[PDB]
């Protein structure tokens, strides 16, 4: 029974992921020796018209950035691991994101990396009022 | 307070095919009632996609049954493979008490999805 | 009763250090037996009985207890045998085994655990729980637990014979604790190693692999005191022993003798 | 196409709101427009769902820098045995509120200790996932029925897994520096090894030194075996999948071929016990290897010096006492000389003749069933040769199989897997081989000059008093002494008992006294 | 049996022994465990005594009246009041004699259980009056 929902693409890194003990240095020690990033992520339809802040309730893209499905990039979200917010879900179980077309090929390394800004609420370098 | 099926139907492979000469070799999986006068068989069990006929040789194994078959039951059982498709094949002509006793003996032998 | 420094008065029951404990309580024991017994098979519906011999005897023993006054020989007789036939026991004080009929019992013509529960309620003024009566129903391995013993059946020489087998937590525990300062130092008493591995010997034939080890473990030990025994003598005075017939303790057919039916 | 990997196993058919499913194939499909993905305000996210999510097919096959290997080879298994350690698991299937999916029950390992858990799985909340307890059935099957009482006798999981750590901890502390599973029905057991395994780079023990092989949550800390209290997750197990190496059926039909020992008492140590049985069949019981080397753990150097000396004395002694035409040696696969010097004529045989050497060592396979009418002049020895019953002229020294020790590790069939350098590996002991002879008793032999001072004979040679009547060493009479004599006899007296106790048994030929000895000595 | 100790629950709680939420506190019916219990049973030895006492008065008047019948236990109320003459006889007056033998032989134990004569130790039998001196 139930429903089947993950694409035979992924079971290395997922597997290697739930096992370890620093999930992101796991993930970026992945990448770095040449590994193939997640892929099923759940992708949106919009107009790419509203505020570049990333982190939204409704899917507000610029004609860069790219709206996702906020849960489906939380790699602790991901692999069903617990978080490392002090207390005490993912955040981005609930909304949508929006990454740099660029690097909106790599959800997860995005979401891992780099961080919104507190007064701009956009992404630190893509891009930030502050200074 | 009734008990339905106090059960013995154990499992035989057969011979089965789509005619009479299409049934071929050992393919098929007989539940059989052993009972006072032979070992009278009730449903076939195979993934082979439908079958019309199968071939088993009388109690006294002179001639070979040729007993047209129901179209088959579809279901998916599971095994380490992941899914597997099967299908049963019921002898056409069945009333619905060994329809029941087959298919607890099944359902409760074998796990579904 | 001169318990503390003062006397008292000891209201009843027995006082378990005088001069015939023992089979006193094999009697109070076979007593509480045949009561169970008796009420199991006056307790029971007299029509539901099928065999005619059966109710002759529920209604007979009725006649006997309640409407006679002196007694009958040949009743008592009769149903002694009865009972020799669908109830066997095997008593030392107060620690029994019962091998019965199953389907008798489970009819209701002898007695179950639930009727020693009730008699014990009202003619002992206790409660026995449940989880410390055990039961068995395939005659191979035998009683549960006797004597604080388990029982085993062993192929030995050529046919199969029982055999009694200690709790291990128990024999290493006798090993480890004394009572007494001297009773420690191995090299002065290796004659209670040899009684503790006679006790433990019955556990070699044992399918599990911690048990057999712990006989083992004792001979060794043996072995060892024996050595380091040699050692202290040659060292303190010059001697050496001569001539032991130890090395007969650290071998196992000394020990299997005993199992032996042969004296 | 898909896995089982994470397939969810609610039954609720509804799928989920976009912005609360994990992926792409677990969206609903009133958002699913083209492959993509579109919000429709007309419906609000859940806030209450609680689905189980199976952890079935791990598959963990990757290559990054950092990090160790978790399944093992065949080869880098064979150098470590001491560390392996059986695995096998029972398992549960889901009921109420979820179906299709095994949870872990009872766990079994080499040791025969059983542990039984709680049914707990890994459910999920519009905000977080979760790890919690579960409603559950036992398996259909009938055999599966000496579980049913089980499912109330549980333990929460957290002291089940500082139980594990705590065991193994005292089971290896003293012989290896990790662990290697050894498992039959992989992917089962990979499964159930989510609850107590951590893996990660390589790192060593804080306050310790050798590699660390334990995880602390709480303090965040690692450790080795011997400093590890308190802490409840292996760091870095190693595996190996026995099944994988070219078998067919179940184990027990496999086991059943050689090892008629164990048996089956219907729990999960059994089948951990019987897998390890067969990976150390299939790798030992064949002809030792001299290339596998071991480290000593430990004091083992003692025990060989020792078995150097008992066999040195004890071989010249039968010669001095019965002076043999021809020795005919067996088992010995370099022709060596134990005694170095001996007039008799000196046999070499093997069922291995070396390539040099091979025109002394002659090709011979013993046993008794035939070549038991062919060896009938001098004597043969038997020195650690593993054979049926010994011809009645004979030196054999056979290790007994039921000694304890951390040297000796269980093998099959009964016959134990001894370890010093390189494996060896003895068949069962038994009585019946040794039929013709009979335990060789104590006794010291010597034979040179004696103390000095003096160095005539009676009587200048210094005395201390040593009284013992079995050191056959004239000059001795009861003062007995020569001192080197004396303190020659103590030394050989306390490597002999080393020996003996290590395992090793001796036995001669029924014909042997210590007499004779003494009419050699009368000069 | 405690499985299905019913019955004594009823009779129990009827003549106002003990109360009803006493049977959840578990272990109620043990003797070594929860002693209390002696006193809950010993509050109906006031009727079992008045039983007794109307069980003499019948056979008193069933000798007087010249009747012959075996008395038994199931023909009492739990108020001592007989009923269901059944196969009683006939005889002349001041001549008949009452069978009192399985009566009395199954009822003793509980006497004993349920402290019965503990009236007879007060001033008359009173059990409001002090003890005798
Ligand atoms: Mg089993
Ligand atoms: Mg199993
Ligand atoms: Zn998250
Ligand atoms: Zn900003
Ligand atoms: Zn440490």
């Amino acid at each position: 029974a139930g429903n089947a929902t993950e694409v035979p693409a992924n079971s290395t890194v997922l597997s290697f992921c739930a096992f370890a003990v620093d999930a992101a240095k796991a993930y970026k020690d992945y990448l770095a020796s040449g590994g193939q990033p997640i892929t099923n992520c759940v992708k949106m339809l919009c107009t790419h018209t509203g505020t570049g802040q990333a982190i939204t309730v409704t899917p507000e893209a610029n004609m860069d950035q790219e709206s996702f499905g906020g849960a489906s990039c939380c790699l602790y979200c991901r692999c069903h691991i617990d978080h490392p917010n002090p207390k005490g879900f993912c955040d981005l179980k609930g909304k949508y994101v929006q990454i740099p077309t660029t690097c909106a090929n790599d959800p997860v390394g995005f979401t891992l990396k780099n961080t919104v800004c507190t007064v701009c609420g956009m992404w630190k370098g893509y891009g930030c009022s502050c200074d | 307070n009734n008990e339905l099926s106090p059960v013995a139907l154990r499992q035989m492979s057969c011979a089965a095919g789509t005619t009479q000469t299409a049934c071929t070799d050992d393919n098929a999986l007989a539940y059989y009632n052993t009972t006072k006068g032979g070992r009278f068989v009730l449903a076939l069990l195979s993934d082979l996609q439908d079958l019309k006929w199968a071939r088993f040789p009388k109690s006294d194994g002179t001639g070979t049954i040729y007993t047209e078959l129901e179209p088959p039951c579809r279901f998916v059982t599971d095994t380490p493979k992941g899914p597997k498709v099967k299908y049963l094949y019921f002898i056409k002509g069945l009333n619905n008490l060994n329809r029941g006793m087959v298919l607890g003996s099944l359902a409760a032998t074998v796990r579904l999805q | 009763v001169m318990c503390g420094g003062s006397l008292y008065v000891k209201p009843g029951g027995t006082s378990s250090g005088d001069a015939t404990t023992a089979y006193a309580n094999s009697v109070f024991n076979i007593c509480q037996a045949v009561t169970a017994n008796v009420n199991a098979l006056l307790s029971t519906d007299g029509n539901k009985i099928a065999d005619k011999y059966v109710r002759n005897l529920q209604h007979r023993l009725y006649e006997c207890l309640y409407r006679n006054r002196d007694v009958d020989t040949d009743f008592v007789n009769e149903f002694y045998a009865y009972l020799r036939k669908h109830f066997s026991m095997m008593i030392l004080s107060d620690d029994a085994v019962v091998c019965f009929n199953s389907t008798y019992a489970s009819q209701g013509l002898v007695a179950s655990i639930k009727n020693f529960k009730s008699v014990l309620y009202y003619q002992n003024n206790v409660f026995m729980s449940e989880a410390k009566c055990w039961t068995e129903t395939d005659l191979t391995k035998g009683p549960h637990e006797f004597c604080s013993q388990h029982t085993m059946l062993v192929k030995q020489g050529d046919d199969y014979v029982y055999l009694p087998y200690p709790d291990p937590s128990r024999i290493l525990g006798a090993g480890c604790f004394v009572d007494d300062i001297v009773k420690t130092d191995g090299t002065l008493m290796i004659e209670r190693f040899v009684s503790l591995a006679i006790d433990a010997y019955p556990l070699t034939k044992h399918p599990n692999q911690e048990y057999a080890d712990v006989f083992h473990l004792y001979l060794q030990y043996i072995r060892k005191l024996h050595d380091e025994l040699t050692g202290h003598m040659l060292d303190m005075y010059s001697v050496m022993l001569t001539n032991d017939n130890t090395s007969r303790y650290w071998e196992p057919e000394f020990y299997e003798a005993m199992y032996t039916p042969h004296t | 196409n898909v896995t089982g990997l994470f397939k969810d196993c609610s039954k609720v058919i509804t799928g989920l709101h976009p912005t609360q499913a994990p992926t792409h194939l677990s969206v609903d499909t009133k958002f699913k427009t083209e492959g993509l993905c579109v919000d429709i305000p007309g419906i609000p996210k859940d806030m209450t769902y609680r689905r189980l999510i199976s952890m079935m097919g791990f598959k963990m096959n990757y290559q990054v820098n950092g990090y160790p290997n978790m399944f093992i080879t065949r080869e880098e298994a064979i150098r470590h045995v001491r560390a392996w350690i059986g695995f096998d698991v029972e398992g549960c299937h889901a009921t109420r509120e979820a179906v299709g999916t095994n949870l872990p029950l009872q766990l079994g390992f080499s040791t025969g200790v059983n542990l039984v858990a709680v049914p707990t799985g890994y459910v999920d909340t519009p905000n977080n996932t979760d790890f919690s307890r579960v409603s559950a059935k036992p398996p259909p099957g009938d055999q599966f029925k000496h579980l049913i009482p089980l499912m109330y006798k549980g333990l929460p999981w957290n002291v089940v897994r500082i139980k594990i750590v705590q065991m193994l901890s005292d089971t290896l502390k003293n012989l290896s520096d990790r662990v290697v599973f050894v498992l039959w029905a992989h992917g089962f057991e990979l499964t159930s090894m989510k609850y107590f395994v951590k893996i990660g780079p390589e790192r060593t023990c804080c306050l310790c030194d050798r590699r660390a092989t334990c995880f602390s949550t709480a303090s965040d800390t690692y450790a080795c075996w011997h400093h590890s209290i308190g802490f409840d997750y292996v760091y870095n197990p190693f595996m190996i999948d026995v099944q994988q190496w070219g078998f067919t059926g179940n184990l027990q039909s496999n086991h059943d071929l050689y090892c008629q020992v164990h048996g089956n008492a219907h729990v999960a140590s059994c089948d951990a016990i019987m897998t390890r049985c067969l990976a150390v069949h299939e790798c030992f019981v064949k002809r030792v290897d001299w290339t596998i080397e071991y480290p000593i753990i430990g004091d083992e150097l003692k025990i060989n010096a020792a078995c150097r000396k008992v066999q040195h004395m004890v071989v010249k002694a039968a010669l001095l006492a019965d002076k043999f035409p021809v020795l005919h040696d067996i088992g010995n696969p370099k022709a060596i000389k134990c005694v170095p010097q001996a007039d008799v004529e000196w046999k070499f045989y093997d069922a291995q003749p070396c390539s040099d050497k091979a025109y002394k060592i002659e090709e011979l396979f013993y046993s008794y069933a035939t070549h038991s009418d062919k060896f009938t002049d001098g004597v043969c020895l038997f020195w650690n040769c593993n054979v049926d019953r010994y011809p009645a002229n004979s030196i054999v020294c056979r290790f007994d199989t039921r000694v304890l020790s951390n040297l000796n590790l269980p093998g099959c069939d009964g016959g134990s897997l001894y370890v010093n350098k390189h494996a060896f590996h003895t068949p069962a002991f038994d009585k019946s081989a040794f039929v013709n002879l009979k335990q060789l008793p104590f006794f010291y032999y010597s034979d040179s000059p004696c103390e000095s001072h003096g160095k005539q004979v009676v009587s200048d040679i210094d005395y201390v008093p040593l009284k013992s009547a079995t050191c056959i060493t004239r000059c001795n009479l009861g003062g007995a002494v020569c001192r080197h004599h004396a303190n020659e006899y103590r030394l050989y007296l306390d490597a002999y008992n080393m020996m003996i106790s290590a395992g090793f048994s001796l036995w001669v030929y029924k014909q042997f006294d210590t007499y004779n000895l003494w009419n050699t000595f009368t000069r | 049996d405690e499985g299905n100790c019913d019955t004594l629950k009823e009779i129990l709680v009827t003549y106002n022994c003990c109360d009803d939420d006493y049977f959840n506190k578990k272990d109620w019916y043990d003797f070594v465990e929860n002693p209390d219990i002696l006193r809950v049973y010993a509050n109906l030895g006031e009727r079992v005594r008045q039983a007794l006492l109307k069980t003499v008065q019948f056979c008193d008047a069933m000798r007087n009246a010249g009747i012959v019948g075996v008395l038994t236990l199931d023909n009492q109320d739990l108020n001592g009041n007989w009923y269901d003459f059944g196969d009683f006889i006939q005889t002349t007056p001041g001549s008949g004699v009452p069978v009192v033998d399985s009566y009395y032989s199954l009822l003793m134990p509980i006497l004993t259980l349920t402290r019965a004569l503990t009236a007879e130790s007060h001033v008359d039998t009173d059990l409001t009056k002090p003890y005798i001196k």
